[PDB]
């Protein structure tokens, strides 16, 4: 579903 | 009205409340990177929520708050997910986990 998930952080490319 | 001089709230996807329901008729399952925000009930424990497609998996997506700015998104002092929109617009963000890693260079920007 499309609820709410805590997470993101600038892409900052791979690792 | 709702924080004028504060937070990016101008990163396209951060249109600003798109109406939950709408979110259903906005990015029902368009494609990944189709970031978007709606915000609602979940306010206390959340920055301004967010809707995106985990590569068609769909999880929920949502931003958190910490020191005024976001949270999980490195609660150090990053309240501008635009610099990356250009700086890092392809490469993945699967840092500690593929929580998102679905791109975000294609914001709904209110169809």
């Amino acid at each position: 579903e499309e609820e709410y998930m805590p997470m993101e952080d600038l892409y900052l490319d791979i690792l | 009205g709702m924080n004028n001089n504060m937070s990016l709230q101008d990163a396209e996807w951060y249109w600003g409340d798109i109406s939950r329901e709408e979110v259903n008729e906005k990015l029902r399952d368009t494609a990944d990177g189709t970031f978007l925000v709606r915000d609602a009930s979940t306010k206390m424990h959340g920055d301004y929520t967010l809707t995106l497609r985990k590569g068609g998996n769909n999880k929920s997506i949502k931003i958190f708050h910490r020191d005024g700015k976001y949270g999980f998104s490195d609660p150090l002092t990053f309240n501008s997910v635009v610099e990356l929109i250009n700086h890092y617009r392809n490469e993945s963000l699967a840092q500690y986990n593929p929580k998102l890693d679905v791109k975000l260079l294609y914001p709904v920007s209110k169809y």
